[PDB]
RNA sequence: AAUUUAAUAUAACUAUUAAUAGAAGGUUACUAAUAAAUUAAUAAUUAAUUUUAAAACCUAAAGGUAAACCUUUAUAUUAAUAAUGUUAUGAAUAAUUAUUAAUAAUAAUAAACUAAGUGAACUGAAACAUCU
């Protein structure tokens, strides 16, 4: 059988498995650890859900580039380089860190709706809601509707 | 009137036909996952149409169809499982035998 | 007489819960329905 | 002769190093009459039937779902040049858990409107409050 | 040449964007010897986020009504079953416990 | 500006004396990770006092097994904004709902010391049975 018979595209799927098209990616290839820093909570935390979502998943592809090269590397040629292996783990870390931020937005969403499940935290945050800027001695007009806008989408359900 | 091997046949070519998936998807949603697949040379035995991975090996069939077309849009048409044996090693004469892993 | 072979039976001490502690791991399947006899079973 | 290069015998075996060793090692798939089935924790998915076959239950079959408009800009890693930001939570005691503090945010984006924090607007920012 | 050095404090260097101790000759406090300048940096790999879409924030907390994280992706983030949390007690367990 | 003696380590046990106190292992893998707060100290490191996040499977007793397996729909459900494909001629849908209230869960459970039940035989008596 040849090969000539056979039109691969050259956007076939699989070569997401791969950097650059390369079979394996040289010292000069992988980005230098210098230049590289896994990810940090605080800039995790300010990140909306289908960001982290999707940076979750650009994760995971370069994990899966990074295991089949190292598993070449560990299984064929026997090194020990150990390079993509550490490369692997930070993208690890920046996952689990991901993991965490998400965990604990989840929490602390749930800390103040119980919170505020309290008549008496309730009065005292719409009072002083109410008193701060809205009524206030007439200076502004237009952008109060802006505040009850947002105030009736956060506090109520009202869209 | 038609036999359900016919019936799935039709579902295969609409999913294909609509862009939809090819299959039925499962309501166990998993938004982050943090399995990994690897990508393996081809063997004597495989045609350029066959692609084999090592998967995890708690991992399923209808798993690597639904990783595969989501996370890189592959398509995996028929997937088979080849489950690896792990033969007993040790690292010297003095030390407790055990067995390598079982690969998936 | 004296009674010893029911006086020197021990039984362990169950803690006294608030009804805001925590959990004991195992709970009871179904409710008290008796006082607690001092000595309890005779284990002889 | 089992392997050309050893004429006389020396106490190889015909194959492996030791003939002997441990058997309290726990079992696996490849082990065990025929009635032994062990598992790989990959199919709670569905039920037996009561001939022989399997019924797969769809709600039980996992399905890994994707953003449907994925970024394609935030890389793996995170350019070295920009120094790890950290923060700051003064005034209070549950840190990023405490109600006050997510009541204080409430309140600023109720009169702000998704306005950007110092940090993010700066990239040479090293630490930033809440 | 110096003979010691010493450490009586922390400061943020900014050209290293790290925290770092103030490198002090063993002797007098004030005499200071400076960090090495760092060799100019320069990225080019695809791999790291640009500075400015890094930092970009993307999330407010604005509602107390709807969660920002949906129902079905939390055993995703969090055990449901797990062992090593357990809730407190009420008066249906007490009085089931109690004699 | 060196060089040797005598003590001292996160890195041994044993005996005594004196204080203080009654604290996980295994398997292999979708590896089992954290985050902050406080006052007094020339944006801050004293440490030490409070808070927290995650943590797969097995170790008799949610059920079963041939330990790390399997089987039980806590992604399991009344209510809701609309419906595809149909409802024995304005509502009720086997792939489901941004959702909201209610309802079953998780035995890691050491040793030594103490109290109690039943309790030998070897042996000694230069034999042996009372006795030991
Ligand atoms: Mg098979
Ligand atoms: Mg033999
Ligand atoms: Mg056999
Ligand atoms: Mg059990
Ligand atoms: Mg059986
Ligand atoms: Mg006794
Ligand atoms: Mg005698
Ligand atoms: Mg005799």
């Amino acid at each position: 059988p040849t090969t000539s018979n056979l039109r691969c595209p050259d956007d076939h799927p699989l070569w997401q498995f791969f950097s650059n098209k390369k079979f394996i990616r040289s010292a000069d290839d992988l980005p230098p650890s210098s230049h590289i820093r896994p990810w940090s909570i605080p800039e995790l935390r300010h990140k909306s859900f289908n960001d982290l979502h999707s940076l979750w998943y650009n994760c995971l592809r370069e994990q899966n580039v990074l295991a089949r090269e190292n598993h070449l590397l560990k299984n064929i040629v026997g090194s020990t380089h150990d390079e993509f292996s550490e490369l692997s783990n930070s993208i690890r870390t920046t996952m689990w860190q991901i993991r965490h931020v998400l965990n604990e937005r989840e929490l602390a969403y749930s800390a103040s709706r119980e919170f505020l499940q309290d008549e008496s935290e309730r009065k005292k945050f719409l009072d002083t809601l109410a008193n701060d800027y809205f009524l206030n001695k007439d200076i502004p007009d237009d952008e109060v509707a802006s505040m009850l806008t947002r105030f009736q989408l956060a506090i109520f359900g009202i869209s | 009137d038609i036999n359900v091997s016919e019936k799935i046949y039709k579902w295969t070519k609409a999913g294909i036909e609509q862009g939809k998936e090819h299959f039925k998807v499962g309501g166990n949603k998993v938004y982050f996952p943090k399995a990994r697949i690897i990508l393996l040379r081809p063997n004597a035995k495989h045609t350029p149409y066959q692609a084999k991975f090592i998967v995890p090996k708690s991992f399923n069939k209808l798993d690597l169809r639904d990783y595969l077309y989501h996370i890189y849009g592959l398509r995996a048409m028929n997937i088979t499982t080849q489950l690896l044996h792990g033969k007993f090693n040790r690292m010297n004469l003095q030390t407790t035998r055990f067995r390598e892993p079982q690969i998936k | 007489r004296q009674w010893r072979l029911i006086e020197t039976r021990k039984i362990a001490k169950q803690p006294n819960y608030q009804v805001g502690d925590a959990k004991p791991l195992h709970m009871p399947k179904e409710r008290k329905k008796f006082p607690d006899y001092k000595y309890g079973e005779s284990n002889i | 002769l089992t392997r050309p290069w050893k004429k006389y015998r020396d106490g190889e075996l015909f194959y492996g190093l030791s003939k002997v060793g441990n058997k309290r090692v726990p079992l696996t798939t490849k082990q065990g009459n025929k009635t032994m089935y062990k598992g790989t924790r990959a199919s709670g998915i569905g039920r037996h039937t009561k001939f022989g076959g399997y019924v797969i239950n769809w709600k039980k079959v996992r399905t890994y779902v994707t953003p449907d408009m994925v970024n394609f800009e935030l890389k793996p890693y995170v350019n070295a040049n920009v120094p790890p930001l950290k923060h700051e939570f003064k005034g209070f005691s549950g840190g990023p858990l405490d109600p006050r503090l997510q009541l204080l945010k409430i309140k600023e984006y109720i009169v702000n409107g998704r306005v950007q924090s110092e940090g993010a607007t700066d990239t040479s920012c090293y630490k930033e409050r809440g | 040449a110096v003979r010691d050095v010493s450490f009586n404090g922390s400061y943020y260097d900014a050209d290293y964007k790290k925290v770092m101790p103030y490198r002090c000759v063993k002797g007098q406090p004030d005499l200071i010897i400076p960090w090495p300048k760092p060799d100019p940096i320069d990225v080019q790999t695809n791999l790291a986020t640009d500075p400015v879409i890094a930092r970009e924030q993307t999330f407010w907390v604005d509602s107390v009504v709807r969660n920002p994280i949906p129902k079905k992706a939390i055993p995703s983030i969090r055990n449901p079953h797990s062992k090593y949390k357990r809730g407190t007690l009420t008066a249906k367990d007490i009085a089931k416990l109690v004699a």
